[PDB]
């Protein structure tokens, strides 16, 4: 009978889950990114450099 | 910590007093030492303070006493040493501290280090007596032994952080 | 009394051109009356800054009463400038500041007090050293005090920093502060008893280009190859980049740790307590005694650690035999220190005070092991940052 | 020898130990470990006292 | 596949079972019986020795991945030695 | 407009095309405009060639001062890194293609060679240099268009490089990139002797706004996969052989690293210069990034499947 409450209640904390864990892997590989960014950023610059 | 807290704080006594700080001052390096259970530094601070001042601390002199006891660590003699003067706010409030440290300590002796325990061994680790012995042994889960005194101390994102490293290591 | 007006011109150089030679002049006469104290009365031309330095070593142009109470009163008077204006520029006149620290520590070491000039001056000393705890010349004198005042917690801070960028910065600065200062940390570390490190400091040392001979070198040979006999389970071999000297001169001289190394291969306690009265001026040279009950504690590792992975559990009266347990009594104390000392895996069987080896720490099967591996990848990363800076650096040489 | 085994003596028996990979590697791992790090501090310091340019004068 | 497939389904999911509540679409079992035993069995997967060899993966994977790069350390090490060489090391 | 570049003026294009620009100046193709035809089979033609080298033609056009890749892929054959100018022989496929490509108004015409080395680049090696080489004074305007399958498997980018070789009697300028990359045995020794006789392309991408909202809304369900890597199941003993040839992968290293020849250099030969340490140290950071990969997609799965929430 009537469980609307609890199944509706649920559905979003099981993506919750995977939500957060997720996100934290992204995020570090966000940052990575970000050290690519500087890492690239600085490459470049030397290329300027070079000229 | 108040070991630590108190520890450090009779350091900088003896640090700022002169190497000659004050015998109660020396008397609380050498007990706060011991409960940290300290050994080596605390022969260092033996050979780095005033003997004069320190047999001044005559309750130092019972803490360097039992130093040596914890040098050697037979029991009932290591707590005759802390039980010859029990001085509050220099020696026995943490006389006290300490050998509730040496009961934890030799606690997880008896626990870990003895498979099997002689009770008189942890009665004379803090005191504790034989039938103590049997209610600490119940009372922390441990199988008692009888006709033997071989009682039974029963012994009880991120990666993507690190991964992310891996790469920016690589793809520096 | 012409050592008036100084202050002066210093303000004509404080706030205003060079310091250094302003703080190395005082030209002057350098032994002065007086006028000295003169010069500590009327020298610090803005405040407490760099050329302060210079009423300090003016203090210092007596060196009578070094180390009278002004041992402590200039010594918080030159916190003063160690604490006021230090600055990071310590360095206008680096080798006469540090000889003058130095001086210092004569007079201290001399007389009254080597306990607590070390964070009274490391702020200026920071102000010269910059990252890793880095050698500059008082580290010597800063090391020397706290084996007079045996406390060397306070320098464990600079200890325990195996330092790199050590501030020699070209004078301020002498191949025997490495040499004194190394060989206090050996000495302390084996107190300290990380041996290993002192082995690292001592084979570090030899290494080191050189070409006399040195109870410096001689002594670090000695702590070095206790490391290995004493601390470590047998001898030692040869380092890499090896000093030529030692072989020349040193080498033919270390028959002590010849017999040494001998003697740990024969397992003889007999000839262990005779090499012990061979070198006992050794044992006795430097408040080193004992060095005999660290062979004999050696000796017991060699016959444990044998035993170890050879046995699971055995009878500590017939290993009274085996590792020279003492009976199985002394060796209840001895299993006591198995599992006291950090020694084994295994407890108390003491129905049958039995001794199981088990060797089952990790198989990083905790993530705090991984983490353990993490902080092993913290360092091997840096590693590799620094390295591939200073390749970048060597690139950054001047080419052809 | 070719002992891959233990003994319980108060046992009288021999166990052969059964050859490790995982936390043998292990080992191996981070001894190679630290002595990199030693090693890494070492050359350091080497690549130090050759810049610093000390040598110990004989007189 | 699966992740991002049931993630944009299960989103919908959400929206679907506000729906079931309340939407259309009436008061739904469907939602009910089915969404219950799948949201409420999760997280899924989520058990122990199951993520104990998981972290035996981890161990044994960030184990040698390091071990690479140890290796590129003492390689980089090795660079600036062979630098030296050519600027500094005379022998 | 974003569509007014895949406007393929076969009119502009065959113009710049009959241009030859590069006979008055060899550096003037200074960027190579490409639609992601080239990374489609380029990349997954390489990849699912397993280890065989392969060549032909590429689609394309020529705009401003800009070679342009409306094409690149491989072949299932060999051979290519060294065959006596490969790409030729399957130039057949738009000996047909572009022609009836025309009867849907593809009026394109062919531009180049499609290939891959799968596993280890798209190049042309020392035969193939000879392939390269010759071609650039056969077919010029001709690049050696470079990116590495196993290299772009490893390594999370696409290393694009257009390589206008710089033809005989013309040496690289002020702009010779000149791609050094590590080679097998086979042909390290003839890119030593012609490393230096190629430029690369300013290699830009051009797209419809189609284009980006059908890569966004791929990643949309794609992400799922994302969490199913899924990754270190798929080299399970895999990094066994590389692990047994990452340490000769580094042994490479000590291969040109082992030698008591001292003397003043190398002296002898190429080694050359103290040598393949690089060669190691390209293979370490490839095998643990794909332990990176194995790790962070399993591990990430446990993350999001294992535990997320109820
Ligand atoms: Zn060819």
């Amino acid at each position: 009978k009537k469980d609307i409450n609890n199944i509706v209640k649920t559905l979003h904390e099981w993506c919750d889950g995977c939500e957060a864990v997720l996100l934290g892997i992204e995020q570090q590989v966000l940052r990575a990114n970000q050290y690519k960014e500087n890492h690239n950023r600085t490459q470049q610059q030397v290329e300027a450099e070079v000229t | 910590f108040s070991f630590k807290k108190l520890l450090d704080q009779c350091e900088n006594q003896e640090l700022e007093a002169p190497g000659i700080a004050t015998p109660p001052v020396y008397g609380q390096l050498l007990a706060l030492y011991l409960l940290h259970n300290d050994m080596n530094n605390a022969r260092y601070l033996w050979k780095r303070i005033p003997p004069a001042i320190k047999s001044a601390n005559s309750e130092l002199g019972g803490i360097w006493s039992v130093g040596q006891r914890i040098w050697q660590r037979d029991f009932p003699g290591i707590y005759t040493t802390i039980n010859a003067h029990q001085w509050s706010e220099t020696v026995q409030p943490i006389m006290e501290a300490l050998r509730d440290a040496t009961r934890r300590r030799a606690f997880a002796l008896v626990s870990q280090a003895y498979t099997s325990i002689i009770a008189d061994d942890f009665a004379a680790f803090v005191g504790l007596p034989v039938e103590e012995a049997v209610k600490g042994i119940l009372e922390q889960g441990w199988q008692a032994d009888s006709t033997t005194r071989m009682v039974l101390p029963r012994k009880p994102e991120q990666q993507l952080a690190r991964l992310t490293d891996y790469v920016a290591f690589l793809e520096n | 009394s012409a050592l008036e007006q100084f202050v002066n011109s210093v303000r004509q150089l404080s706030a205003q051109g060079q310091m250094t030679q302003l703080c190395e002049l005082i030209k002057s006469g350098e032994l002065l009356a007086k006028n000295l104290s003169h010069l500590d009365t009327v020298l610090g031309a803005l405040d407490v800054q760099e050329h302060s330095l210079g009423v300090l070593a003016v203090l210092f142009v007596k060196f009578s009463m070094p180390s009278v109470p002004d041992f402590e009163t200039l010594f918080s008077q030159v916190q003063l400038f160690i604490s006021t204006c230090n600055g990071e520029h310590i360095r206008y006149a680096t080798d006469t500041f540090a000889g003058l620290c130095h001086q210092l520590t004569n007079a201290l070491v001399e007389r009254k007090q080597p306990l607590r000039g070390i964070g009274i001056l490391k702020q200026a000393i920071d102000k010269m050293q910059m990252n890793t705890n880095q050698l500059t010349s008082i580290h010597a004198d800063l090391c020397q005090l706290c084996l007079l005042a045996k406390c060397f917690k306070p320098a464990l801070p600079y200890l325990d920093v195996d330092m790199m960028d050590i501030c020699k910065e070209n004078g301020a600065y002498d191949a025997k502060h490495f040499l004194c200062y190394y060989y206090y940390g050996g000495m302390i570390y084996t107190g300290l008893k990380n041996f290993e490190r002192a082995l690292y400091f001592y084979e570090q040392a030899i290494t080191t280009p050189a070409m006399a001979v040195s109870h410096i070198m001689l002594e670090s040979y000695k702590k070095y190859i206790l490391v290995s006999l004493i601390l470590l389970g047998k001898v030692q071999q040869l380092p890499k980049y090896t000093s030529q000297i030692v072989g020349r001169f040193i080498k033919p001289l270390s028959n002590a740790y010849h017999e040494l190394a001998q003697v740990y291969s024969t397992n003889n306690p007999s000839e262990l307590r005779n090499l012990v009265n061979k070198h006992s001026e050794t044992f006795t040279r430097d408040n080193n005694m004992g060095l005999v009950k660290q062979c004999l504690s050696s000796l017991y590792k060699k016959n444990i650690q044998r035993l170890t992975k050879t046995f699971l559990t055995l009878s500590l009266q017939d290993m009274a035999s085996r590792v020279q347990l003492s009976g199985p009594q002394e060796a209840e104390k001895y299993v006591l220190h198995m599992i006291e000392d950090g020694e084994i895996f295994a407890s108390i069987n003491q129905k049958d005070g039995m001794v199981s080896f088990h060797d089952n720490p990790e198989k990083y099967n905790n993530p705090a092991m991984l983490h353990n591996i993490d902080q092993e990848m913290l360092k091997c990363i840096e590693l590799d940052e620094r390295l591939k800076a200073m390749d970048q650096e060597i690139t950054v040489n001047p080419q052809f | 020898g070719l002992i891959s085994a233990r003994v319980d003596s108060h046992s009288k028996i021999l166990y052969a130990r059964d050859v490790d990979q995982r936390s043998t590697t292990f080992e191996k791992s981070l001894l190679m470990g630290k002595e990199f790090q030693r090693r890494a501090k070492a050359m350091m310091l080497r690549a130090a006292v050759l810049r610093n340019q000390i040598h110990v004068k004989s007189p | 596949s699966a992740i991002k497939m049931l993630h944009s389904r299960v989103k919908l999911i959400l929206e679907y079972v506000k729906a079931s509540e309340a939407g259309e679409v009436p008061f739904n079992h469907e939602i009910l019986r089915e969404a219950y035993a799948l949201c409420h069995c999760l997280p899924v997967l989520s058990t122990d020795k199951f993520k104990t060899d998981f972290y035996d993966q981890c161990n044994d994977v960030g184990l040698m991945a390091y071990l690479g790069t140890i290796t590129k350390t003492c390689n980089t090490m090795n660079q600036f030695v062979n630098k030296f060489n050519v600027l500094y090391d005379r022998q | 407009s974003i569509d007014e570049i895949y406007k393929y003026d076969k009119k502009q294009q065959q113009e710049i095309l009959a241009a030859k620009p590069w006979t008055k100046d060899h550096h003037y193709f200074k960027y190579c405009k490409i639609s992601a035809l080239a990374l489609l089979k380029m990349v997954m033609h390489a990849r699912s060639g397993g280890n065989l080298e392969v060549m032909g033609l590429m689609l394309g056009k020529v705009d401003g001062e800009t070679m342009i890749i409306m094409d690149s892929f491989a072949l299932p054959v060999e051979g290519t890194e060294t065959r006596v100018n490969a790409q030729a022989a399957a130039y057949e496929y738009m000996a047909a293609y572009i022609e009836n490509a025309k009867q849907v108004g593809r009026l394109e015409n062919a531009i180049g060679w499609y290939h891959s080395h799968p596993g280890y680049g798209c190049w042309l090696s020392g035969i193939d240099v000879s392939t390269q080489m010759l071609n650039q004074q056969f077919q010029e305007p001709f690049v050696a268009v470079v990116i590495d399958p196993t290299r772009t498997i490893s390594a999370g980018k696409v290393n694009l490089g257009a390589f206008r070789t710089y033809p005989k009697g013309y040496k690289p300028p002020d702009e010779g990139p000149s791609e050094y990359q590590t080679i097998p045995l086979n042909k390290i020794e003839d890119f030593g002797v012609h490393c230096k006789q190629y430029y690369a392309l300013e290699v830009s991408y051009f797209k419809s706004s189609l284009d980006r909202k059908l890569l966004e809304l791929l990643w949309n369900k794609y992400w799922v996969n994302t969490l199913s890597s899924s990754s270190l199941l798929t080299n399970a003993d895999y990094t066994t052989g590389q692990v047994f040839d990452l340490s000769e992968k580094l042994e490479q290293s000590e291969a040109q690293l082992g030698r008591g020849s001292f003397m003043l250099g190398l002296e002898t030969h190429d080694r050359k210069s103290e040598d393949k340490l690089a060669k190691a140290t390209r293979d370490s950071c490839k095998t643990t990034i794909e332990a990176i990969h194995g790790l962070m997609s399993q591990v990430i799965k446990d993350k999001l499947f294992n535990q997320i929430n109820i």
